[PDB]
């Protein structure tokens, strides 16, 4: 969930 | 994070 | 706002202590960057943690508080969306001539002596850098313009430092 | 002679090129260190091994020539020497008010600010020591003093650096 | 074997 938030900032 | 010259 | 979202978030990360030491920082970055499989990396060490950490703990409280986490993280975001930008052939790594392009998208400009030895620092043997150590070079190098900028005033541009200072910043970092 | 016979030895160990690399350097590390369960530690990271290098590196090859393995792993024996004797209760680790003790036995007389932040930068939760964390930070700090000199006209006490030298200085760290 | 030589110079 915190992790989710933080990957989906990654482009791609 | 910004320049060298 | 977008902000107190990342405040919310931050809270899940820092933990009890509403901090994140090298620990948190090194199994957060981890857990983002094995999502991500195009980003090469034999991962990031906790020794480099500590070193990301501690360029980044200004307030020297030997973890980083919401404000230095936030900086860090836009940095990253920044950072890694400029790494996908430069891995043109795909190989999940930085090639070694795509570098200087890299580093000036995230607003660095060198010369030729500097990435030489950034190379020599970060790069494996065929000159070329994967995430980890894109980020940590990255996150140091504009920790030390901003150490040097901050230490300078508006001018200069050639900053003088005594022995407590220099280990200062040259240890704890 | 020794140096003959270290000459000998550390050919066996650089290899084609006649340098330690930091890769090589780490696993020379790592099996001695295997070899000493009295020494507590998860092993000396990639990223420490070639701050250790770099660190080490004056002539900037990349990679450490015999005379600058000689004088790194002269240091490091002596400071393990040093390392053992400050682990009272055999723990394994230093103690953090061991510690002191054992940085002033080295001969280096840093302390108040300073020192907290090296504790700070490499101890562990407890404000423990072990073995990769104590032997890389003395290396470095090492490094930092005689990095500081060799830029003193008459030890004015401080020295002027510009942008280049700066980031040559930190990033090559 | 280079690595006991090594191994040694140090306590
Ligand atoms: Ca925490
Ligand atoms: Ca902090
Ligand atoms: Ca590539
Ligand atoms: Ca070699
Ligand atoms: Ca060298
Ligand atoms: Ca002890």
């Amino acid at each position: 969930d915190a992790i989710d938030a933080l990957s989906s900032d990654f482009t791609s | 994070a910004k320049a060298i010259a | 706002e977008e902000v107190r979202q990342f405040r919310r978030l931050f809270a899940q990360l820092a933990g009890d202590d509403m901090e994140v030491s090298a620990t948190e920082l090194m199994n957060i970055l981890n857990k983002v960057v094995t999502r991500h499989p195009d980003l090469k990396t034999d991962g990031f060490g906790i020794d480099t943690c500590r070193s990301m950490v501690a360029v980044m703990d200004s307030d020297t409280t030997g973890k980083l508080g919401f404000e230095e986490f936030k900086y860090l993280w836009n940095n990253i975001k920044k950072w890694q969306a400029i790494y996908k930008q430069f891995d043109v052939d795909r190989s999940g790594t930085i090639g070694s001539s795509e570098l200087p392009g890299a580093f000036e998208a995230a607003g660095f400009h060198l010369n030729e002596h500097l990435y030489s030895m950034i190379i020599r620092r970060y790069s494996d043997e065929g000159g070329n850098m994967d995430f980890d150590n894109f980020i940590s070079c990255l996150v140091r190098l504009d920790a030390m313009f901003r150490a040097f900028k901050s230490l300078d005033k508006d001018g200069t541009g050639q900053i003088q430092v005594n022995i407590q200072e220099w280990l200062q910043l040259t240890m704890y970092s």
